[PDB]
RNA sequence: GAUAGCUGGUUGUCCGAGAAAGAAUUUUAGUUCAACCUUAAAAAUACCCCAAAAACCCUAAAUUCCAAUGUAUUUUUAAG
RNA sequence: GGGGUGACCUCGGAGUACAAAAAACCCUCCGAGUGAUUUUAAUCUAGACAAACCAGUCAAAAUAACCAUAACAUCACUUA
C-alpha cells in the first residue's frame, strides 16, 4: 500500500497494474519455432568427469514445422547424423547442467536451420584438410581416365 | 662508439611503441616491426629518445 | 538381438599404412 | 526448529527422507541429528589422515561396528580399520566412506 | 610483527605482504615475480613472459606470511565477478 | 539399552572424590626442572636464541626478505570496498523448503533466509545480500517468490521453470543489517530509514529486465521470460492463473525495508503498537 | 580378402568375393562360391586393404565347408583366415597372382550397411590418449596460477554446503 | 693479489636421463657447453645444445655415423679432408615411443 | 626492569629417539633458508643393485642409472 | 694465516676438481661491465633443467604475418 517518488507506478506511468509484468504476450511471437513437445529429449547422467550428455532426437522426414526445401537441405547436409530410421539426432555433453545442454542442442538445430533456410549459402570449404583430398582425388582420376568398354 | 635507446611507436595509427638500442652517429631509426594490435607487419619510425 | 551387431568398441587397424594416410 | 512438513513422495526432491514408523529390530539405533539427517560426517587430520565418523549411536555398538566392517569389507577386499567409542557412542571408520554408509543407514531405516 | 598490540591487545599484521600478496582460501600465496617492469628491452621475450607470469609460494613462504597476517585475511570472500573464485578451492589433491 | 546405567548400580556413589578427566584431554605442561629439561632449560648455547633477542619474523639476517624484494601489485587493492554476495544454491534452498525451515507460501526474502538458518549476512564485511547460483538446477521441484540481490540467468530460468518470481533488489549496508536483523533493530527505538539507491556502478544492473531488477521497467518483464523459456526449452507457465498469484506478484517499494511495513513507523514491541508520523515534512522526507 | 574391417576379432578377415574353379582365364565361367559383396568400411576407421588372391591347382578341388550361401549376408558367415584357407588346400593351390588396394569410407557404406548387412553404421573416431600431469603437489612452488586448471575436473563452479 | 675473477659456480652440464628411464614429452635428456651429445628419433635441440624428448618413451643412447649438413662449412671440409675409409662416429640419444598414437573407438552406432 | 649478536647463571626421577655446517647476510662472536634430526599421520616402494648405457687427443682408484636378490626402509602431510 | 699497510669484493672460461653432478684458498692463468650487421626476432601453453629463497634456463602442440619447405636474430673462444 506503501508508495514513494521512486516507485514503479511513479517511474513508469505506462505500465501501473500489477499484473503487467505476468502476463503471456503470445501476438509477439506467433511463428512458434521448436515444438519442443515433439521432439524426443533424453539425459543420460555419466559420472566418475561428471556430465549429463542431453540426445534430442526428432523426425526429420515427419517435422512439418519446416519448408520441404529446408528438410532436403538437412537430409542432404546432415547425412552423417541421421540415424537409419530417419531420426536426426542431436547431442551435447559441454555442461554439467541438463539446462545448458538442452539449450546447446536447441541452438544447434536452430543454426541447422537458418543455415538450410538461408539461400545466399555459398558452402565455402577449407584448405589446410582439403588440399590432401584434392591432391588425392587428382592422382586416382589420373587412373580412372583410362576408357575401355565392359560389362 | 656510445649507442643510444630509441622509443619507436607504431606507423599504424595504433599506440604502441617499443625502446631498442641504436648507434649514436646514425639517422633516424626505421624499421619493419610487428604490431599485435593488428597483428600485421606495421613500419616503426622513431619517436623518442630515452636513455644515452 | 541382431547377431551382426557386435562391435567390439576397441576397433584394431592392423594396416601399416592407416595412420600415414591419415596423417 | 521446525519439523520436516510430510510429503507425498519419498524421497524429497532434495533427497530427504524420514526414518521408518517403527524401530528396527537392531540391537543399536542411530539416532537422527538435530536437524533430521544423519550423523554420518567426514573429519580429516594432520592434512592427510581422513576418517568417517558415525554418532548418535544408542545401544551395542559392537554389533554395528561388525556390521559396518561386513559391510565394507566387499568394497575394499580387507576389514576396514575402525576406532569403537564405547563411552560416547560413536564409530570411526579410516577412509572417506560417508555417502556410502549413509545410504547404508538409509537402507536400514534409521 | 606486532604479537600482542599497545591499544586493543590484539595482533597486528604487516600490511607489505597485503599490498604485494594474494592469499587464496586453500592455502596458497600468490606474488608477481620480481623485476617484471625493470629493464624490458634488455630481456627476451621468453625471459618477459616467465617475469609476466604469476607464482606460487612454497609451504615456508606461505607459513610466514600467514603468521604475518591476521585471520581477517584468511577468510572465504565472496567477491562479485572474481577472477580467482574459481582457484580459491582446490580439487583432486590426493594426499 | 544403555547398559551403563545399570552397571553403575554396582559401583559406588559418583561424588567430587572420583572424578577423572578423559585421557588425552589434558596433555601435561613440562618445566624447566630436573637433569633432563633444565640445564639451558631447551634454549641452546650462547647468541640471540637463548637470550630471547633475535630478530622478527620477515627478518632474513641483513638479506633483503621474500616480503619485501617482490613487488607491489594490486591484489586486495580496494577490498575493502567490493561488494560481497553471499551464494545460495537453488539445492540448498530445495533442501530448506523440504525440510521446512522456509514455506513457499511466503514471499522468501533474506530475512525468511536468515530466519530459516540458510545464509549468514555479515555487512559489517562488506557483504552487500545473497547471490543466486545454479548449482542444484537439476533437482529444483520449488515454486517459490524469491527475492535476492543478484542472480544467474540459470537459476532464474529453472525458477520459472517451475512458476516463481525472482526478483534483484538493492539494499544499502544500513538496510541489510536492518532487513537481517529486524528485531534488535525495533528495541533501538529508530524509524524505519528510507531503503538508499543503488551506486551508478549498479544502476544498470537492477533497471535491466534480462537481471529481473527491482528498479526495471515492469513491460519488459514478459519478454524477457519468453526468451528464456524459448533459449532453455521449457514452456513458460500461466503465473497469472494460479491461486497464489497474488503471493506470487506480491513486491517491496524501492524505498521499502519489510512487507507491509512503511519508512517512518516506529515499531513498540512491548505494547504490541506501531505509531506512524503524521508531520508534514516528516511524510514528504519518508516518502521521497 | 579384406583384411581390416572385421567389427569382433582383429585376427581374421572379411570375404567379398570367392570363386574356384576357373578354366583358364574365364573368371565368369567358374563357380562363384562367394557372391560378391561391396566394400563397407566404417567411418572412423579408414583406409582398410582389399586383396585380390589369384590361386593356381592343379586338381579339381571340391569343398562343401568353404561354400557361402547365394545371399551371404552374414558378417559370421563371411569370416575368413588365409592361413587355415591355404592350409587346407595346400596340396594343389599355389599363389600366383596379388592385386591390393585401399579403401575408405564414402556415402555408399551407409546403404551397404542398412540395405544389404540390416545394420546400423557403426562410426568410430581416432581418440588420443589423455595428457600427461605429475602427481599434485600441496605447494606448488613457483608455478603459473594454471597450474590449477590441469587437474580441474570441470569448468563450473561447485558450491559445496552454499 | 694477481689472479681474479676465478670464482664461478658449475653449470651442472651433465647427463639428466640415462638408458632405460622412461621420459615424458619435453623432459631434458641431457645440458651440455659443446656437443657431446647428439639427439636422434623424438629428440629435439634447444638453441643452449640442450636434449629434451619429443614424445613419451624410452631413452636409448647409440653409436651412429655422422653426416654433417652440407651448409656447415668446417664440417664439410673436415669431411671432405677425411681419407678414404674414414666415417664419422658420433653418440646419439634417442627415445623408442611406447605409446601409441591414438585408438579408434566406437562412438555411435547409428 | 635503558640496551646489550658479549660473559656468567638457569633448581626432581626414569625412559625413547637423537644432530659437526651448502647459500645469503656492515656477515663470518649472530641470524634466515636448505640438507640432516625429533614428534604425530597418510601411503609405497626404499637401500644392495649383473648386463646394457654416460665425448671428443692420453688417462688410475672408481662414479651415475638400473634388474634380480638380502633386508625394511623410504617418500609425502602437519608441527617444529 | 692478529690487526694496520698492500690486495680483493659482482659475472664467465681452463686447471685444482683424470670418468654423473657439486666442491674451497690473499691458488695458477684468461677475460666482462660491450661492439658490428639485419633475418627487428609475437601471443599462449604441455612437460622438464637448475636452485635455500630471490632469481636464472629450455620447450612440444595451438594461434596472426611472411616461403605456402625456416624464423633458435648472427658474429667477436659466446660462455660473462
Ligand atoms: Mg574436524
Ligand atoms: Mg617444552
Ligand atoms: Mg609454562
Ligand atoms: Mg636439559
Ligand atoms: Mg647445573
Ligand atoms: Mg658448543
Ligand atoms: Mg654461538
Ligand atoms: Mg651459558
Ligand atoms: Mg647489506
Ligand atoms: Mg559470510
Ligand atoms: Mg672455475
Ligand atoms: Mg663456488
Ligand atoms: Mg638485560
Ligand atoms: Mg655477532
Ligand atoms: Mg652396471
Ligand atoms: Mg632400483
Ligand atoms: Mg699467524
Ligand atoms: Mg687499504
Ligand atoms: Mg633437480
Ligand atoms: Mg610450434
Amino acid at each position: 500500500e506503501f508508495q514513494s517518488i521512486y516507485s514503479l507506478d511513479k517511474l513508469y506511468p505506462e505500465s501501473r497494474g500489477s499484473d503487467t509484468a505476468w502476463r503471456l504476450p503470445d501476438d509477439a511471437k506467433q511463428a512458434n519455432d521448436i515444438p519442443v513437445d515433439r521432439l524426443t529429449i533424453s539425459y543420460c547422467r555419466s559420472s566418475g568427469k561428471v556430465n549429463s550428455k542431453a540426445e534430442v532426437r526428432f523426425h526429420l522426414a515427419s517435422a512439418d514445422w519446416i519448408a520441404e526445401p529446408v528438410r532436403l537441405k538437412l537430409a542432404v547436409k546432415h547425412k552423417n547424423r541421421i540415424n537409419r530410421s530417419g531420426e536426426l539426432i542431436l547431442t551435447s555433453e559441454c555442461s554439467r547442467y541438463q539446462f545448458r545442454n538442452l539449450a546447446d542442442c536447441l541452438q544447434k538445430l536452430r543454426d541447422m536451420i537458418a543455415e538450410a533456410s538461408q539461400p545466399a549459402k555459398e558452402p565455402s570449404r577449407e584448405d589446410a584438410e582439403l588440399r590432401r583430398s584434392r591432391i588425392e582425388n587428382m592422382n586416382r582420376e589420373r587412373l580412372r581416365k583410362k576408357r575401355i568398354s565392359s560389362a | 662508439s656510445k649507442t643510444i635507446l630509441v622509443k619507436m611507436m607504431s606507423q599504424a595509427g595504433t599506440g604502441f611503441s617499443f625502446n631498442t638500442k641504436r648507434s649514436r652517429l646514425r639517422e633516424k631509426l626505421t624499421l619493419l616491426h610487428y604490431d599485435p594490435v593488428v597483428k600485421k607487419k606495421v613500419l616503426f619510425v622513431e619517436q623518442k629518445k630515452i636513455r644515452s | 538381438p541382431v547377431e551382426n551387431e557386435a562391435v567390439a568398441p576397441e576397433f584394431t587397424n592392423r594396416n601399416p599404412r592407416n595412420l600415414e594416410l591419415l596423417a | 526448529i521446525p519439523r520436516p512438513p510430510k510429503h507425498e513422495h519419498y524421497p524429497t526432491p532434495s533427497g530427504w527422507q524420514p526414518p521408518r514408523d517403527p524401530a528396527p529390530s537392531l540391537p543399536y539405533f542411530v539416532r537422527r541429528s538435530r536437524m533430521h539427517n544423519i550423523p554420518v560426517y567426514r573429519d580429516i587430520t594432520h592434512g592427510n589422515r581422513q576418517m568417517t565418523v558415525i554418532r548418535k549411536v544408542e545401544g551395542d555398538i559392537w554389533a554395528l561396528q561388525k556390521d559396518v566392517e561386513d559391510f565394507l569389507s566387499p568394497l575394499l577386499g580387507k576389514t576396514p580399520v575402525t576406532q569403537v567409542n564405547e563411552v560416547t557412542g560413536t564409530l570411526r571408520v579410516k577412509g572417506y566412506f560417508d555417502q556410502q554408509l549413509k545410504a547404508w543407514l538409509l537402507e536400514k531405516g534409521f | 610483527v606486532t604479537y600482542f598490540s599497545s591499544r586493543k591487545g590484539k595482533r597486528k599484521t604487516v600490511k607489505a605482504v597485503i599490498y604485494r600478496f594474494l592469499r587464496l582460501h586453500s592455502g596458497l600465496w600468490l606474488r608477481r615475480k620480481a623485476g617484471y617492469k625493470k629493464k624490458l628491452w634488455k630481456k627476451t621475450a621468453a625471459r618477459k613472459r616467465r617475469l609476466r607470469e604469476f607464482v606460487f609460494c612454497n609451504k615456508t613462504q606461505s607459513k610466514l606470511l600467514d603468521k604475518m597476517t591476521t585471520s581477517f585475511w584468511k577468510r572465504r570472500n565472496w567477491y562479485a565477478d572474481d577472477p580467482y573464485q574459481k582457484y580459491q578451492d582446490r580439487t583432486n589433491l590426493k594426499v | 539399552g544403555p547398559r551403563a546405567l545399570d552397571l553403575l548400580r554396582a559401583l559406588p556413589r559418583v561424588s567430587l572424590a572420583n572424578l577423572k578427566p578423559n585421557p588425552g584431554s589434558r596433555k601435561p605442561e613440562r618445566r624447566p626442572r630436573g637433569r633432563r629439561r633444565g640445564r639451558k632449560c631447551g634454549r641452546g648455547h650462547k647468541g640471540e636464541r637463548q637470550r630471547g633477542t633475535r630478530p622478527r619474523l620477515g627478518f632474513e639476517g641483513g638479506q633483503t626478505p621474500f616480503y619485501l624484494r617482490i613487488p607491489k601489485y594490486g591484489f586486495n587493492e580496494g577490498h575493502s570496498f567490493r561488494h560481497q554476495y553471499q551464494p545460495l544454491s537453488l539445492n540448498r534452498l530445495q533442501y530448506l523448503i523440504d525440510l521446512g525451515r522456509v514455506d513457499p507460501t511466503q514471499p522468501i526474502d533474506l530475512t525468511q533466509l536468515v530466519n530459516g538458518r540458510g545464509v549468514t549476512i555479515q555487512p559489517s564485511k562488506r557483504d552487500y545480500g545473497v547471490q543466486l547460483v545454479e548449482e542444484g538446477a537439476d533437482t529444483f521441484k520449488a515454486k517459490v517468490n524469491i527475492e535476492v540481490q543478484m542472480a544467474s540467468e540459470l537459476a532464474i530460468a529453472a525458477i520459472e521453470k517451475n512458476g516463481g518470481v525472482v526478483t534483484t533488489a538493492f539494499y544499502d549496508p544500513r538496510s541489510l543489517e536492518i532487513l537481517c536483523k529486524p528485531v534488535p533493530f525495533f528495541l533501538r527505538g529508530q524509524p524505519i530509514p528510507k531503503r538508499m539507491l543503488p551506486p551508478e556502478a549498479l544502476v544498470p544492473y537492477y533497471t535491466d529486465a534480462k537481471n529481473r531488477g527491482y528498479l526495471a521497467d515492469p513491460a519488459r518483464f514478459p519478454e524477457a521470460r519468453l526468451e528464456l523459456a524459448r533459449k532453455y526449452g521449457y514452456v513458460l507457465p500461466d503465473i497469472t492463473k494460479d491461486e497464489l498469484f497474488k503471493m506470487l506478484s506480491t513486491r517491496k517499494d524501492p524505498r521499502q525495508i519489510f512487507f507491509g511495513l512503511a519508512p517512518g513507523w516506529v515499531v513498540n514491541m512491548a505494547d504490541k503498537k506501531i505509531l506512524k508520523p503524521t508531520d508534514e515534512n516528516l511524510l514528504k522526507y519518508y516518502s521521497s | 580378402t579384406n583384411l581390416d574391417g572385421h567389427l569382433l576379432e582383429p585376427d581374421a578377415e572379411y570375404v567379398h568375393w570367392l570363386v574356384t574353379n576357373i578354366p583358364g582365364n574365364r573368371v565368369t565361367e567358374g563357380q562363384e562360391t562367394c557372391p560378391y559383396l561391396p566394400p563397407f568400411p566404417a567411418r572412423g576407421s579408414g583406409f582398410h586393404r582389399f586383396a585380390f588372391l589369384l590361386f593356381k591347382q592343379d586338381k579339381r578341388i571340391d569343398f562343401s565347408g568353404d561354400t557361402r550361401p547365394s545371399p551371404c549376408y552374414q558378417l559370421a558367415q563371411r569370416t575368413f583366415h588365409t592361413f587355415d584357407f591355404y592350409k587346407k588346400h595346400q596340396d594343389a593351390m599355389t599363389p600366383a597372382g596379388l592385386a591390393f588396394f585401399q579403401c575408405r569410407w564414402d556415402d555408399s557404406v551407409t546403404r551397404v550397411f542398412h540395405q544389404l548387412l540390416d545394420m546400423r553404421e557403426p562410426v568410430f573416431e581416432f581418440v588420443r590418449p589423455p595428457p600427461y600431469h605429475p602427481k599434485q603437489k600441496r605447494f606448488p612452488h613457483r608455478q603459473p596460477l594454471r597450474y590449477l586448471d590441469r587437474y580441474r575436473d570441470s569448468h563450473e563452479p561447485t558450491y559445496g554446503i552454499y | 693479489s694477481k689472479n681474479l675473477g676465478g670464482k664461478s659456480p658449475g653449470k651442472r652440464f651433465g647427463i639428466k636421463k640415462m638408458e632405460g628411464h622412461y621420459v615424458h614429452a619435453g623432459n631434458i635428456l641431457a645440458t651440455q657447453r659443446h656437443f657431446r651429445w647428439h639427439p636422434g628419433a623424438h629428440v629435439g635441440l634447444g638453441k643452449n645444445k640442450c636434449l629434451y624428448a619429443l614424445e613419451e618413451g624410452v631413452v636409448r643412447y647409440t653409436k651412429e655415423v655422422y653426416v654433417p649438413n652440407p651448409s656447415n662449412s668446417e664440417a664439410v671440409d673436415l669431411v671432405t679432408r677425411l681419407p678414404q675409409g674414414a666415417v664419422l662416429y658420433k653418440t646419439f640419444v634417442h627415445v623408442v615411443p611406447a605409446k601409441p598414437e591414438g585408438t579408434f573407438k566406437l562412438v555411435a552406432m547409428l
